């Protein structure tokens, strides 16, 4: 019975912190002084923790002088062991993964000790009742949960919630003051509430059939490929790359959609098609993947490959959230959508590019007779509210009502947005040639 | 003697190359599969490399070692020494797609 | 020497006592089980006694021996000589209830040791189990032993204890001039007639179909509990972060339209009402919100017990979504996952003695029904909650499905199930412009 | 069912046994107090009631305390083994029973036949 520990992983956390002091911001969230195994490794990590928390510089002699003044330098292995730790593990950036190993061994090691306490108290109760021993065993397990979850999240105090609410309200004033903070949407009305497409968050655009969810997603990619220098990546699942390019050519030249997919078109229309063809060939940013069977593993691999080849991406768009599938969760449909939503959010955090994932609403709003898409309607499809930050819906009043005042105007109603404010942004729509425009 | 069509030397360079360069997985995953590898030890190492690179970006001599150690497959492969020997034996990066 | 906790002498007196006095089985059956007995021979004899006494009332040396002779278990026990010796060895009647409690207590301690050994063996050999996964697995094994406990010898009570409890509840109802609140005040005088205060020992599940305002009604219950009750309230946020929850709560506290707070720019008059209610919330200090998306029933009970230990005790625990919570042990079966969460939330309400308002969403089966009124049987499709939760109330506004409805701006809280009090449709007005439920 | 137990507890000398599964013993006693004093059900479960109604509830309280026959078991999980054992236990402690009432036949459950609902 050897205790669960990884002495090799502890050496790389300590050794990595001496080489890169800026890693402490992430390392402190994973490992604790108690989480380290053995007395020598705990004394070194306690010195590193005490130094990096107040005095920014930490090196071979900074850590040595902290231990020398506390009569613990010889106890850890002298100056030679502290200097040989840098020689032993010179692998930076992977310190977060090494800390996770040490933290996992510690939580498993604590569980073994806690279970052994219960086992020894069962054999030798010393006047303890079965009910008393049961509550004692629960309290020992509850203690490990208290130390593990108190580092990152828990029940925040009123003062902290008031501080985080007022800072969020003040940030809403400066949303149309800064302007585009990255990816330009193309719609000046949308740029007031969105204030540029942020890279660190997931954007989910949902619409009930006939609203034009694919059309709005294509229009966002249209402006991103021309304004932003970095290329755009589109995962086609609903329709092939040929149909996507035919729809994009209609918006680029304002020529009616029907003429492109039919073939028969005027010489004037062909001149407008040929004029936009040259500008599209000079930019070279449209990368489309017409694969029907796409798994979240293949999506993340293809996005990381294209970003590595051309420096970096700018916007990743998915044609359908429900068309993607994970082979491990083929039985449970509820947890399949939640895993895809998590995988798409992780891709947006890793690549730092805005991810526009398209999704479809449930048929529950059809029997409601109001038909305005609320953020709670998409919850039926899967868990996306906790993962995606920006959730905008497409609602055109002419689809459900023929005598509607919004004739040819679809309002992009933002139902959820952490970075900026929410609201109904009216934009005109031309269904004859698939092109969303600014409402006057 | 009917010797099966295999290349143990080529399997060691794919595994060894993935430990030196983690960014190669984008192209390597398109060519090889866990089933494609010959013998039980090479399949256990490649399955660990596949499971790690698909979600947790860092993969090295101790990341792969800890995955196999927790599943009681480290000694069945050849201990830690065999995993460290693959980095030493084949230090040829970029040609992993051909292997 | 680790000898399993057992009392072979106590098992012989339960078996021996049941042979001498067959009328003791009425009390003995409530304490001991066939599984509770230690070793194969004692379990075979007790199983025979259990099968015989139940239907074939006469039980003796010949009845017990012939039951085992026909099943080829008599020789395994020790022939007839062993069964006849148990009547001779223990001729102490009436104390059988005390001997059974010993056997039941030894079995619980023996199971606790086995449960601790399971955790210890799983720690040494995880086979791909994470530290978080192993922690939740260790808690679930301990929780199972506590589930078989909490019986407290429930039986037929006399009229003296029922009338004493009934008179004390009736006499307490005169203290309130017209409130009728037996604890947590809901804030709605119409709701206080049927609910009669939120009881702590039971689980309250509020369910509503999207667009009804389930989050709005849950926030309004916490609003009045944080101001009226001295003990703090705990809210587990999964659907929306603590910032959005505080923005919605500020709209109800000052009657300022919801849109102005989440957008930014608002009038100086509106800011004065927000600043006036800020000082009221700062003096009370009861709103504790946990904005964690990944919440397991182990983490929920640990975070509720932590706050109920720091500030003396809690007053009301609210959950944003029942379906957003997940148990790692039941990720494959979705049916038994919801039933475990419903059981864990009910156990939290019994242990902490505070009303737990768990929010849940109805199925889309009521949309095709055309009746639109959600019945208690519609939530059964989501999971087993009827047997665990005592108070189940639904939110139904007639203006959501019908535009020409007479209930314009009035949502009726229809109570479908309530063990403590009566059920019925309680009409209450609703203001969707600033998220505030009021008295009709 | 409550009205049948009402007359059996007053007329017969032997006590009555009621197995409550649908509603607790508190709700059963509140409903029984409404029939014993003819005061509207709503006033008892709400709390607010007149001084005239207070005297009728207090007068019937002493009548029920002199007889001592209502034995209620507010257990939700009741098996046929536990029902027979508790019925025999009360009939042994108090000489003998007079009427056994069950709140719900479908709420009772046998662990051996949990799969087949028909049997």
């Amino acid at each position: 019975k050897v205790p669960p520990h990884s002495l090799e992983a502890e050496q790389s956390v300590i050794g990595g912190l001496l080489l890169d002091n800026e890693r402490w911001d992430t390392v402190s969230e994973h490992v604790m002084t108690q989480d380290f195994y053995s007395r020598p490794h705990r004394l070194i990590f306690d010195g590193v923790k005490s130094i990096l928390e107040a005095g920014k510089p930490l090196d071979l002699i900074t850590l040595s002088e902290y231990l020398e003044q506390r009569e613990q330098l010889e106890d850890v292995g002298g100056f030679a062991y502290l200097a040989d730790l840098a020689k032993n593990t010179p692998s930076a950036a992977n310190i977060n993964a090494y800390a996770e190993i040490v933290a996992e061994r510690a939580l498993v090691r604590n569980l073994i000790g806690v279970a052994n306490e219960i086992a020894d108290a069962g054999y030798d109760p010393q006047g303890r009742n079965a009910e008393d021993l049961l509550d004692l065993a629960e309290s020992k397990v509850f203690a490990i949960a208290e130390a593990r979850t108190s580092e990152n999240e828990g029940p925040k105090n009123v003062d902290s919630i008031l501080e985080r609410t007022l800072e969020r309200i003040e940030l809403l004033y400066k949303t149309p003051q800064d302007g585009v903070t990255g990816v330009n949407t193309g719609f000046t009305d949308l740029n007031k509430k969105t204030a540029g497409l942020q890279g660190s968050d997931l954007i989910i655009v949902a619409a009930r059939p006939s609203m034009g969810k694919t059309t709005f997603a294509m229009n966002l990619c249209e402006n991103a490929a021309m304004e932003q220098d970095k290329p755009v990546l589109i995962f086609s699942l609903e329709m092939p790359a040929e149909q996507i390019m035919m729809r994009m050519l209609a918006s680029l030249s304002r020529v009616d959609q029907t003429k492109i997919r039919t073939g028969q078109l005027d010489d004037e229309d062909w001149a407008r098609i040929s004029s936009t063809m040259g500008i599209l060939m000079e930019k070279k940013n449209m990368y489309i993947d017409d694969s029907s069977g796409l798994t979240p593993t293949e999506v993340r691999s293809r996005a990381r490959r294209i970003a590595r080849e051309h420096g970096g991406l700018s916007l990743i768009m998915v044609d359908y959230l429900q068309l993607m599938r994970v082979p491990a969760l083929t039985d449970n449909r509820t947890l399949e959508i939640a895993e895809i939503s998590r995988s798409l959010k992780a891709l947006a955090k890793e690549l730092n590019v805005p991810v526009v994932a398209l999704s479809q609403l449930n048929r529950s709003l059809e029997q409601r007779a109001d038909k305005r898409p609320v953020n709670s309607d998409l919850r039926e499809s899967g868990s996306i509210e906790q993962d995606a930050d920006l959730i905008m819906f497409i609602y055109r009043d002419e689809v459900y009502h023929p005598d509607s005042p919004l004739k040819g105007t679809a309002e992009i109603i933002i139902g959820k947005q952490r970075n900026g404010p929410i609201g109904s942004v009216r934009l005109t729509f031309q269904g004859h040639y698939s092109r969303f425009d600014n409402y006057a | 003697i009917k010797v099966p069509p295999h290349s143990l030397e080529a399997e060691q360079s794919v595994i060894g190359g993935l430990l030196l360069d983690n960014e190669r997985w984008d192209t390597v995953s398109e060519h090889v599969m866990t089933q494609d590898f010959y013998s039980r030890p090479h399949r256990l190492i490649f399955d660990g490399v596949k499971s790690i690179l698909e979600a947790g970006k860092p993969l090295d001599l101790i990341t792969l070692s800890e995955y196999l150690e927790q599943r009681e497959q480290l000694e069945d492969v050849g201990g830690f020494a065999y995993l460290a020997d693959l980095a030493k034996n084949t230090p040829s990066a970029a040609n992993i797609n051909a292997y």
